[PDB]
């Protein structure tokens, strides 16, 4: 060790919701950069997140198509709901039902808003339609994920179903996404001069910003007991 | 004997028939997988004496009698994606009209 | 593992002599290898203590 | 005459780019996808922007 001056993370100011801004002591150089990197590697690897896995809507069943009253496409809406942004409680694999009629604007509060499931931005739009006969209903399954994946990738797992009516998806599963690692040479007067690590997470608000920074530094020190083998 | 598209493929797979729609050809909107079979027209084949033989294959399965060719529409290979519509052009004279 | 993947098992390193080495790791994950590649370079160069 | 009946079936298929790609600019400039890592691996900006 020899006066490690071992740093210890504060003043983490949460920016925004899906964002904050959270320091930490100094450490010695050499490492902070390079111990930010990873951390913003793993926590970007490693980024389990709520988010929409299969998805059924009755008049759009099959692939894509319009139907009366409707505005975007099958996959144009998949986008749109994939604009909104999905929490998970401990349980994945929630199962979301947006349903409405009306001529109002389209937002994520016409969904199916369950215990299990959080919704931020309940003025994500869903391309409000514009006839009063028609009803959107739509029921999806949501799920958390770690990693990115093909829409072909779950072919073989559901043979026989997945029928038409039945959809699924590719998708990202990276609940961060944006998170920078800034290396600052500050907090240290008193030992050997030592640098202050200041970290901008930007995440899409499915996991706190200290609770996965914790998750991506425990996983870093679990692969760094390997190295000791 | 017209290929005529009612998805009775002879010695047809259960989940090929199982794609086509009542028409021989298939539902709309489905997805196709590797080379799978969509319209099953059904072209007619020559056919026999009694076949004493062929007679007791009848009497066992039967319903094939070497009689319909398949001429059912099976996706081509390296080709398997979203069918998003179909068009159906008949001759005048012919109006089965099934979809 | 949330995208824990695993750790490198096999650990097989080849010293050609006392003064001169190699080492192997098994899988890690896309990534993971070479950002803990850099991170171990960069401690052990930027920190190797020692007498001289 | 011959068809009593005719029957076109059409199939839509998506497509994102694949290792080896065509890259196309007015500016004349042509380039082939090489070659796409983590985005770990890009340098990052001074804003960190990879």
């Amino acid at each position: 060790v020899t006066e490690f001056l071992k740093p210890r993370l504060v003043d983490i100011e949460q920016v925004s919701s899906t964002h904050a801004k959270v320091t930490l002591e100094p450490l010695e150089r050499g490492f902070g950069h390079t111990l930010g990197n990873a951390l913003r590697r793993i926590l970007l690897s490693s980024m389990p997140g709520c988010a929409v896995t299969e998805v059924e809507i009755d008049g759009v069943l099959h692939e894509y198509s319009t139907k009366e009253g409707v505005q975007e496409d099958i996959l144009e809406i998949l986008l749109n709901l994939k604009g909104l942004a999905v929490r998970v409680q401990g349980k994945d694999e929630v199962i979301l039902t947006l349903n409405k009629s009306g001529i109002g604007p389209v937002t994520a509060a016409d969904i199916t808003h369950d215990g299990d499931v959080e919704i931020v931005k309940p003025q994500h739009v869903i391309c409000h339609l514009t006839d009063e006969n028609a009803s959107i209903s739509m029921r999806i399954k949501v799920q958390r994920g770690r990693g990115y994946v093909p829409a072909s990738t779950r072919i073989h797992s559901e043979e026989d179903e997945r029928p038409i009516g039945r959809l699924l998806v590719d998708a990202c599963y990276s609940p961060v996404e944006r998170i920078a690692y800034n290396v600052e040479a500050a907090r240290v007067e008193q030992r050997t001069d030592l640098d202050k690590l200041v970290i901008e997470m930007e995440t899409n608000g499915t996991i706190d910003p200290e609770e996965a920074i914790r998750r991506a530094a425990t996983i870093l020190a679990e692969q760094l007991e390997a190295f000791v083998d | 004997g017209p290929e005529e598209i009612t998805a009775d493929i002879p010695n047809v797979g259960e989940a090929a028939l199982s794609k086509l729609d009542e028409s021989g050809i298939v539902y709309i909107g489905a997805e196709v997988t590797g080379g799978d079979i969509l319209v099953g027209k059904v072209t007619p084949k020559g056919e026999t004496q009694l076949t004493p033989e062929e007679k007791l294959l009848r009497a066992i399965f039967g319903e094939k009698a070497s009689d319909v060719k398949d001429s059912s529409l099976r996706v081509p290979n390296g080709v398997s994606g979203t069918v998003i519509d179909v068009q159906v052009f008949t001759r005048d004279g012919v109006e089965k009209d099934k979809r | 593992s949330v995208t824990e993947f695993l750790k490198p098992r096999l650990v097989d390193i080849e010293q050609v002599s006392s003064t001169h080495a190699k080492v192997t790791l098994e899988p890690l994950e896309r990534g993971f290898g070479h950002t803990l590649g850099n991170a171990l370079r960069r401690i052990l160069l930027s920190s190797m203590p020692g007498c001289a | 005459p011959g068809v009593l009946k005719i029957v076109k079936v059409y199939l839509a298929v998506k497509r994102r780019i694949q290792p080896g790609d065509k890259m196309a600019g007015r500016h004349g400039n042509k380039g082939v996808i090489s070659k796409i890592n983590p985005i770990e691996d890009m340098p990052y900006d001074e804003n960190g922007t990879p």
